[PDB]
């Protein structure tokens, strides 16, 4: 009974323009990581 | 025969102990280099 | 080193020897001044150099005094090891 | 390991054990030359992967000899692995 299945939820947003300093690149796709 | 304590520092490196010492103060007393 | 004895001796394995004496030469050697110099774990460092030296050469009449453990070798240092020595090996 | 039994066997659980096998060989193994190659707690690294290697398999005839612990299992070692094995693990 103490292997409970913890289950919580992840977010992470792709596509965001970073306001300039006074930004040529601009994210079309944002990566991750798998359990590998 | 009686057997008769020795001085000598024993560091235990592992299964077996070792006995180090020096004999450095044997050679500077009669100015003998070591 | 049983490891390089038990294949036998072989004309391959020579260069292995010759390059493991360099191996040896430039890490192992003054160990004393490199267990000064690194960080933490000084005293596995010595006591795993001083071991590698017992075992490099491998009743009983000459025991320990509180104990009965015989003595198995005897290492000859100077004064100025000894006592580097007995700090990095305090028990 | 009891945690991916105690779920019995299913076909999702077989890839996680594939990908487990090589997790446990590209770290764990070769254990002692990482217990030297890396910085301090090399003492608990040792104890811990000898630990797991003894859960791996899980009145007494064999007992120690100023206590009386059974020495429930044996490991056997080269002689260049017992005495990098006494020194991590020293008392």
């Amino acid at each position: 009974p103490l292997n409970r299945r913890m289950q919580y939820s992840y977010y992470f947003p792709v596509g965001l323009f970073m306001p300039n300093p006074k930004t040529q690149q601009l994210p079309v796709e944002a990566w991750i990581v798998n359990k590998n | 025969q009686p057997r008769v304590p020795i001085s000598a520092a024993v560091i235990k490196l592992g299964n077996h102990a070792v006995a180090v010492e020096s004999l450095q103060k044997m050679y500077n007393d009669t100015q003998s280099p070591y | 080193d049983p490891t390089f004895t038990e294949r036998g001796f072989s004309k391959t394995v020579k260069s292995d020897l010759i390059a493991m004496f360099k191996r040896h030469l430039l890490e192992h050697s003054f160990f004393l001044d490199r267990a000064e110099n690194m960080g933490s774990g000084f005293s596995q460092y010595v006591r795993s150099r001083l071991s590698e030296m017992v075992a490099a050469v491998s009743v009983s009449t000459y025991t320990t005094a509180k104990g009965g453990e015989p003595v198995g070798g005897v290492f000859i240092v100077t004064d100025n090891v000894l006592r580097q020595l007995l700090t990095f090996l305090g028990e």
